[PDB]
């Protein structure tokens, strides 16, 4: 028990649309993150970092997606009005 | 015969002005019955007060109940408060 | 005074045995 799953996690849409976050795809201690800063094996102090408990509240569980000599390099731009 | 008694009640009235001595809730535990009242809990087992031997009317008022206590002396109490430190 | 019954402290056994002292297990949001 007590373990997090490895999985079912993708709150990526709404830092997509979190407006804080410089993200140019859509529109419309004094650390952020503990990746410097232990947590004494407690995973309730991750809580107190806001950018991960608003990954924990807004999240999404998630099924996962299932699938030459010389490259040629094209720079595509992909420019597309939706909603 | 029953062990799921309740033994200790507590009256409504809240009477915790003169009460600091007594044994509190943490209001007031009233029991069903009275306290026992014993005087030491290790007995001396030999000391032929108690042991009556069958060998040879008299009385002795011995001093205090600590005769059949086992207590300790003090040289040793000494000698140990030297060994505390 | 005679007539203030008082109330019974109940013990129920299992309380006195073994109680202990959940979103603090990190596996429910």
């Amino acid at each position: 028990n007590q373990l997090i799953p490895q999985a079912y996690i993708s709150n990526f849409h709404n830092r997509l649309t979190n407006e804080d976050d410089g993200i140019p795809i859509f529109t419309m201690g004094n650390a952020v993150l503990p990746d410097l800063q232990d947590q004494h094996h407690n995973p309730f102090n991750i809580l107190r970092y806001p950018k991960i408990r608003d990954t924990f509240i807004n999240g999404k569980v998630v099924s996962p997606y299932r699938l030459s000599g010389e490259a040629i390099m094209i720079p595509i731009t992909l420019d597309i009005e939706h909603m | 015969i029953m062990i799921d008694a309740a033994s200790s009640f507590v009256l409504p009235i809240s009477i915790t002005k003169n009460v600091d001595v007594l044994q509190r809730t943490d209001e007031i535990l009233w029991f069903r019955g009275p306290s026992v009242i014993v005087n030491e809990r290790i007995i001396n087992s030999g000391d032929p007060h108690l042991s009556l031997p069958l060998n040879r009317n008299e009385k002795e008022s011995l001093p205090g109940p600590f005769v059949l206590g086992l207590r300790p002396s003090a040289k040793f109490t000494a000698h140990r408060l030297s060994m505390l430190r | 005074f005679e007539t203030m019954v008082a109330n019974p402290i109940k013990v129920s056994r299992l309380q006195s045995n073994g109680v202990l002292t959940i979103h603090y297990s990190l596996a429910n949001f």
